[PDB]
């Protein structure tokens, strides 16, 4: 069980760091740049030698902090985001929880609180304005996120997170539900806070948001938060909405169609970051509350028609 | 009609959000009178044996249930395995 | 040109396509070459307690089959 | 209400201005600006030196458009001493203060991007402004600051084979323009941020001062190009 | 139109 | 008052849910199901006051079945004699509570 | 082919819960076997243990009725280990 | 095996906290830790009253966190042999909360 | 894990104490945010994992907007924390002694009582079923549906009226 | 049994802490919530200990109640909050004329 | 002889350094639009490994931009302090370097050596984005060859 939890958690942050350095050179190539290509043999060293150089960046302990709050939210954002990769389902998952994805729901529920927990605690005012725009966009996000994850797996009828690997071996399930992949993928920019619906780590907005008062290593583990949630949502968009094939003798087979579907998908995830300006949050709250809430609730209603409508209602 | 169907035509050309929401919304209204599979969910999950459905005892009144299982005749399930 | 991305998406890939397969072998090792049984319902638990008494060395990966009787 | 200083070193901002928002919520009640964070006193300065001493300041006050403003200055003192310049070195004002606008609307197109947040125009645009500042260091050598137009028209000629080279920047720099205009434009990010939002009245636009692309923007036609014909 | 709608 | 709108309609708002012996989700049963029904039934038609004196008796099973209070102090009085026993040396070291038990199945 | 998928499947659901509702006895079986046993090991290990201290009958309960009550966890189990207490009262709740 | 994950990640978490503290050298001063508005003295205290305007917003983001939480066994009670029953009935509670919703934005409750 | 849930109603305990001395609210909605993760486990202990882990989703939900509520309007100048008056403090030291003493008199003094000490673990479920399928508590909460559907259009008819309450209060 | 003499001693401290106020009421808010938890705790532990499914649902309407009315004490604050600058009870003292 | 070790591991705690060092997004300049230069995809920040973080705290070294004049010097001041402690200044512009312009005027500071310990002086009003391509390569060979568990291991 513990060489299961080290390679399990291990190479997800060395991932997390490489997906960084991937980040940058994609995100480089689609502003016309090369990347970070020099540091390393092509490039595959420089966010390695930032989370080391963050360890001796020194840390900030201010005046008007309060210090066992404000160090206790970003040990708590890197154990959020580094057990909210546990009941992932993958070929086979090392939780295997019943109802696992209310459990992803409610940690990424709490995954807009250390945010808050950190804007407060940085006490600047700067780091204020960046802590009510995580509650505006908690206030944005949470309703149509547990009302698509409601919906779309009423269609597979079960909480456990194992079942739907069983349901979309030949055929993937954005076929079936093509407007909620994308209304997905639009209220998982708001939880992953990425540049579309980032709204509260913004250099155009506040002075990196809740980031203010957070120098060297909490910082980088709130970036590490940060980028695990990028990976994570990425592999929450990939396990539900898209489908790929299951051979229950070759696993392998699986993983390797999971890598390419989950690369193309952080590969868009990442260029849905870089291509597009960035919101403010009226629109943000206009666009999610009167536009696509009541299409998710509507889509919620087909929903509900659909089992009615043909073939029972799917098992347990 | 002319002129709620202006009202419509032109929702759809500016707002189309909320009256494709209300058009599903109507679609899912409209769904279960002309469904005609839904009269068989009711069954499926009646069908299901979660519990366990207790053996009656005998007493010789009518073959209404049968005295063995595996023999088709009795309440049988030939009509939804091929559904 | 656009090769450049590629060894580190590459040693990217590498990084996450190990722990499924890992996590899957590692199943495959630790519960007599079978996986895992998920125990969503108490039904499965119960006949994982019942395998693991029958198999009596407090294991429930080996399983006895009909050499037992 | 927060007596919030906005402070310089927040990047939209452009480095320099303290802002400060007496703010009841986010909603701004009002905004007031003590600009003078970056007083140099160049006013004070140009009168103990020459004129051609006097001459680059002109190259760094509008630092984003800079042969304008030492166009605006030599224009001024060329109307002071009489003086006509020829008209070929006209038309090199006229071009290379073109180049300069589309410099200071590349600037203006680009921090309107990314003080919203758009990213992508901050360095789309800047591989042709790279372009042009090529241009700039061809002709006076260096990349901003030319003080290449002076009083009596400007200081030397081109470099051989510079035209040719305007030309497949200009052919090129087309598709840039529409490609912008492509992505920034007919969006819904965009469209959603910038309607009815700031709106100036006329009476507001011409009592207030404002001239230039605020005035086109208020819709009147007052370009200082046509309606006052210099250079 | 109904085709611009 | 009561004032009896589901005893006049007939119509179970919140009847059918009042005791632990109530129609259940695909019938799983609630612990001591039998005794609360015994307790009911012996309840029905004698009345409150009169079913305190005459379920005396069942009242006081259903409740020891729910609580448990007197099988708390049962367990707890055989783990202390237990305790105090393996203190005295009287005690064998058991073997079907010591882990090496033959185990059925 | 979701709807064929559903058909499927909860064809495939009611066919193990086919062997599930054929398999129960055999389990009901094995369960009353062996729930007496812990019970009579109970109270075996009983007349032992308060041989000594008296107006404590040994198999006594003390429910009222002659009906058979159902044993509890801490009854069936409790005079065990630890470890096989914690992995019966914690067995499918912690197998997470 | 949750609590072991989640034991084993605030330990490792907390040691990073520890080797962010503990490695580089330990130097400050009242000009280092003052806090940030762009580098000034403070105009007010930050922990100030706020007076946001989306508050009407809130209350009916958890009031939606209600209904959805409500609506959230739904997986469950689609098992069941009432289709009809919870078909019209829940059909009726997520109309009303879109309802709650329409009215919101009639009268202009989500500005 | 035997004394798992009495560990962790200890736990529940010092939470609610840490809200019951009441500080500024923004360490209230730390400490209340601490005892609704207490209370999660609590319940996903037992057996029932839907119940607690959408009261933790509900409590980390509402805990957030009460949470960004008290840093909007319910602050002053200087935040009272859990250690900087230290009447607090001291009636946290003098809580957890008083705690000490109730197990302490509960565990060895006199041991008369409901409430026992020596009864831990094995009276923590006191029977659940082995060897049925639905033991799972989503279908028991989902009786709201079924068979309980009464009080279920009575919470739905209610937050529809409290969406009309907020906007008939807040204007 | 000691998990509810646990539950039901922090019900006792949280009744005591809503019966009494020192700073806001804001914090009475959060003690009512705390209060309702514990609440929910023992609801969940009785319907869970005796195996009962059929009033499962009743911390769900619990909770509804709970929620709906610490909203209608947001709001009921925003109010008194808004108008009265702060939200301390010691300026609640207008009432006894 | 740990003296080896020692220098070793110097070195390896200043190549994250003067590899992954992380500036701030300042300003203040006629010469601050060439900083934006090297953020441009002629002569790459990022390529090197450059990130314009906008907060102090997140930020390695200040590249101060040009003119630095009177009123701006507390906030320059408050900001730099603010920094946490490993930070170095590049001095980007002759009025970052020695008040080029405006020296003789009444609020310029003369020059940012006045107030912040600088590290590299980029000249140029015009410094270019090759130039300071080269400051930045230079204040990272610099702090590669300054050598602190060196001089802790001989104390
Ligand atoms: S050195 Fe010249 S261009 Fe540079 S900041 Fe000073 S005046 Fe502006």
């Amino acid at each position: 069980f513990f060489i299961n939890i080290l390679t399990l958690l291990v190479p997800i942050l060395i991932a997390m760091a490489f997906l960084t350095l991937v980040e940058r050179k994609i995100l480089g190539y689609m502003q016309l740049r090369k990347g970070p290509n020099i540091v390393g043999p092509y490039g595959i060293l420089q966010p390695f030698a930032d989370a080391m150089k963050l360890f001796m960046k020194e840390p900030m302990r201010p005046l008007t902090t309060s210090m066992s709050l404000f160090i206790i939210a970003p040990t708590l954002s890197l154990t959020l985001a580094l057990s909210l990769w546990v009941p992932l389902p993958m070929p086979h998952p090392l939780i295997n929880l019943n109802l696992g994805i209310l459990f992803i729901l409610a940690t990424s529920s709490l995954s807009v609180y250390s945010i808050l927990w950190s804007g407060w605690a940085s006490n600047s005012k700067y780091s204020l304005f960046g802590a009510l725009r995580a509650v505006a966009q908690t206030i944005s996000y949470e309703v149509t996120m547990a009302i698509i994850l409601l919906s779309v797996l009423l269609m597979n009828g079960s909480y456990s997170l194992q079942t739907l690997i069983t349901t979309q071996e030949h055929m993937w399930l954005l076929l079936p539900a093509w407007p909620m992949a994308m209304m997905w993928f639009i209220s998982t920019l708001a939880e992953t806070n990425r540049a579309p619906f980032d709204l509260t780590e913004g250099e155009s907005e506040l002075v990196s948001g809740f980031n203010v008062e957070y120098a060297a290593g909490p910082f980088a583990l709130f970036f590490m938060a940060e980028y695990t949630n990028i990976i994570l949502m990425n592999a929450l968009t990939t396990i539900i909405f898209l489908g790929p094939l299951y051979y229950i003798n070759l696993p392998e087979l699986y993983s390797t169609n999971f890598m390419m579907e989950a690369l193309l998908l952080s590969s868009t995830f990442l260029w849905i970051r870089a291509s597009y300006p960035r919101f403010r949050y009226d629109q943000l709250m206009h666009l999610l509350w009167k536009n696509f809430l009541p299409l998710t609730l509507a889509l919620c209603m087909w929903h509900i028609s659909l089992p009615i409508f043909t073939a029972g209602v799917p098992p347990y | 009609a002319g002129r709620i169907s202006a009202f419509l035509k032109n929702a759809w050309a500016k707002e189309p959000v909320l009256v494709v929401s209300f058009s599903v919304w109507g679609l899912a209204i409209i769904m279960p009178m002309i469904s005609p599979y839904t009269k068989y969910a009711s069954m499926i999950n009646k069908a299901t044996p979660y519990n366990y459905p207790v053996p009656v005892r005998d007493d010789g009144n009518m073959p209404d249930v049968p005295s063995h299982p595996q023999d088709p005749l009795g309440p049988s399930l030939d009509w939804l395995k091929n559904l | 040109m656009w090769f450049e991305i590629l060894p580190g998406l590459a040693i990217m890939g590498v990084c996450l396509v190990i722990p499924g397969v890992s996590t899957a072998y590692i199943h495959k090792f630790t519960n007599g070459g079978k996986e895992k049984r998920v125990a969503r319902v108490q039904y499965q638990w119960y006949l994982m307690e019942r395998d693991r008494r029958i198999s009596g060395v407090n294991r429930y990966y080996v399983s006895k089959g009909l050499e037992n009787i | 209400n927060m007596t919030l200083n906005f402070g310089p070193q927040h990047p939209a901002a452009h480095g320099v201005l303290r802002l400060v928002l007496e703010l009841s919520g986010e909603m701004v009640r009002k905004c007031d600006p003590h600009i003078g964070l970056l007083h140099r006193g160049t006013e004070k300065l140009i009168e103990y030196k020459t004129y051609l001493q006097a001459l680059p300041y002109f190259d760094r006050l509008d630092y984003v458009s800079m042969m304008c403003n030492e166009q605006a200055y030599s224009i001024a003192v060329e109307k002071l001493l009489n003086i006509q310049p020829p008209p070929r070195a006209q038309w090199i004002r006229v071009l290379f203060g073109e180049i300069t606008r589309i410099l200071n609307h590349i600037m203006a197109v680009t921090t309107h991007a990314l003080d919203i947040g758009a990213m992508t125009p901050f360095f789309w645009m800047f591989e042709e402004r790279e372009k042009m500042f090529e241009f700039y260091e061809r002709v006076s050598g260096a990349r901003m600051h030319a003080a290449y137009i002076r009083p009596g028209g400007v200081h030397q000629d081109l470099p051989l084979g510079l035209l040719d080279d305007i030309y497949e920047f200009s052919k090129n720099f087309s598709l840039r323009i529409d490609e912008v205009e492509e992505m920034l434009t007919n969006n819904r990010i965009w469209r959603n941020r910038t309607v009815d939002i700031g709106v100036v009245t006329a009476e507001d636009a011409l009592n207030y001062g404002f001239s230039g692309v605020m005035l086109r923007g208020s819709g009147i036609q007052w370009d200082l190009r046509k309606t006052q014909p210099y250079d | 139109d109904m085709k611009s709608a | 008052p009561f004032l009896d709108i589901q005893k006049k309609l007939g119509i179970s708002l919140d009847r059918h849910f009042m005791f632990l012996s109530a129609e259940q989700p695909y019938k799983n049963a609630a612990r001591c199901h039998a005794f609360e029904k015994e307790w009911i039934e012996c309840a029905h038609g004698i009345g409150g006051t009169r079913a305190k004196k005459e379920c005396k008796i069942e009242f006081d099973d259903f409740e020891e079945c729910l609580l448990r209070y007197k099988t708390m102090r049962r367990m707890h009085d055989i783990k202390k004699q237990r305790e105090k026993l393996m203190k005295e040396g009287k005690y064998t070291p058991p073997p079907h509570h010591s882990g090496r038990e033959e185990p059925r199945p | 082919r979701m709807m064929r998928w559903n058909q499927e499947r909860r064809r495939l659901l009611i066919e193990d819960l086919e062997a599930r509702i054929a398999l129960m006895p055999l389990f009901q079986a094995e369960k009353d076997r062996r729930t007496l046993q812990i019970l009579r090991e109970n109270l075996e290990e009983e007349a032992i243990i308060m041989k000594d201290v008296p107006n404590w009958k040994v198999g006594e309960s003390v429910f009222h009725t002659t009906r058979w009550v159902p044993p509890l966890i801490g009854e069936m189990y409790g005079l065990r280990t630890k470890e096989e207490m914690s992995n019966a009262n914690f067995g499918f709740t912690w197998y997470t | 095996n949750l609590y072991t994950v989640i034991f084993i990640n605030i330990l490792l978490s907390l040691t990073l906290i520890l080797v962010a503290f503990w490695l580089p050298q330990m130097n400050l001063y009242s000009e280092k830790a003052n806090p940030y508005e762009c580098g000034f003295d403070p105009t007010s205290s930050a922990r100030l009253p706020f007076s946001m305007k989306f508050f009407l917003v809130a209350i009916t983001f958890l009031l939606f966190d209600l209904e959805i939480a409500l609506l959230l066994p739904l997986p469950w009670a689609i098992q069941t042999i009432k289709t009809s029953t919870m078909m019209i009935m829940a059909f009726i509670l997520v109309t009303i909360l879109s309802l709650g919703l329409a009215y919101e934005w009639t009268q202009k409750g989500l500005e | 894990m035997n004394n798992y849930i009495f560990v962790l109603s200890s736990l529940f305990l010092v939470g609610c104490l840490g809200l019951a001395l009441k500080p500024s609210p923004i360490y209230g909605g730390l400490g209340l945010i601490v005892s609704g993760f207490v209370g999660c486990l609590m319940v996903l202990g037992f057996g029932g994992s839907f119940l607690g882990l959408m009261v933790f989703l509900i409590y980390l939900g509402g805990m957030l907007v009460v949470f960004g509520y008290t840093t909007a309007m319910a602050t002053e100048e200087y935040p009272e924390t859990w250690g900087s008056n230290w009447l607090i403090l001291g009636f946290l030291v003098l809580g957890v002694i008083m705690e000490v003493f109730l197990i302490c008199v509960l565990n060895y003094y006199d041991e008369v009582g409901v409430i026992n000490l020596d009864g831990l673990g094995d009276w923590l479920m006191y029977e659940v079923d082995d060897v049925g399928v639905m033991l799972e508590g989503g279908i028991g909460v989902a009786a709201m549906y079924s068979c309980a559907t009464w009080m279920m259009v009575v919470a739905g008819w209610s937050l529809f009226a409290g969406i009309f309450i907020i906007i008939e209060i807040t204007r | 049994p000691s998990t509810f003499f646990n539950l039901t001693m922090a019900f006792s401290l949280s009744l005591l802490g809503t019966l009494m106020f020192r700073s806001h009421l804001m914090s009475t808010l959060l003690c009512l919530e705390g209060m309702v938890l514990s609440l929910f705790i023992m609801t969940s532990v009785t319907s869970l200990n005796s195996n009962s499914m059929s009033s499962m649902p009743i911390p769900i309407t619990i909770l509804v109640f709970a929620a709906c009315e610490a909203a209608v004490g947001l709001a009921l604050l925003v109010k008194v909050s808004n108008t009265y600058g702060t939200d301390y009870v010691q300026n609640l003292n207008l009432l006894q004329c | 002889r740990a003296e080896y070790v020692v220098t070793k591991l110097d070195d390896l705690i200043n190549w994250a350094r003067r590899s992954s060092l992380w500036p701030m997004t300042f300003g203040l300049a006629c010469c601050a639009v060439e900083m934006m230069h090297m953020a441009a995809p002629r002569y790459d920040m990022d390529r090197f490994g450059v990130v314009f973080r906008a907060s102090p705290r997140q930020a390695d070294v200040m590249i101060v931009a040009g003119t630095l004049t009177n009123k701006m010097a507390p906030a320059l001041r408050k900001v730099y302090d603010q920094m946490p402690e490993p930070r170095y200044v590049v001095s980007m512009g002759s009025c970052a370097n020695g008040g080029g312009y405006y020296h003789y005027s009444y609020s310029v500071v003369r020059g940012c050596d006045r107030i912040v310990p600088v590290d590299i002086y980029v000249p140029g009003c015009p410094p270019t984005a090759e130039a300071l391509l080269y400051g930045i390569l230079q204040l990272q060979r610099k702090i590669k060859r300054e050598q602190k568990l060196k001089i802790w291991y001989r104390r």
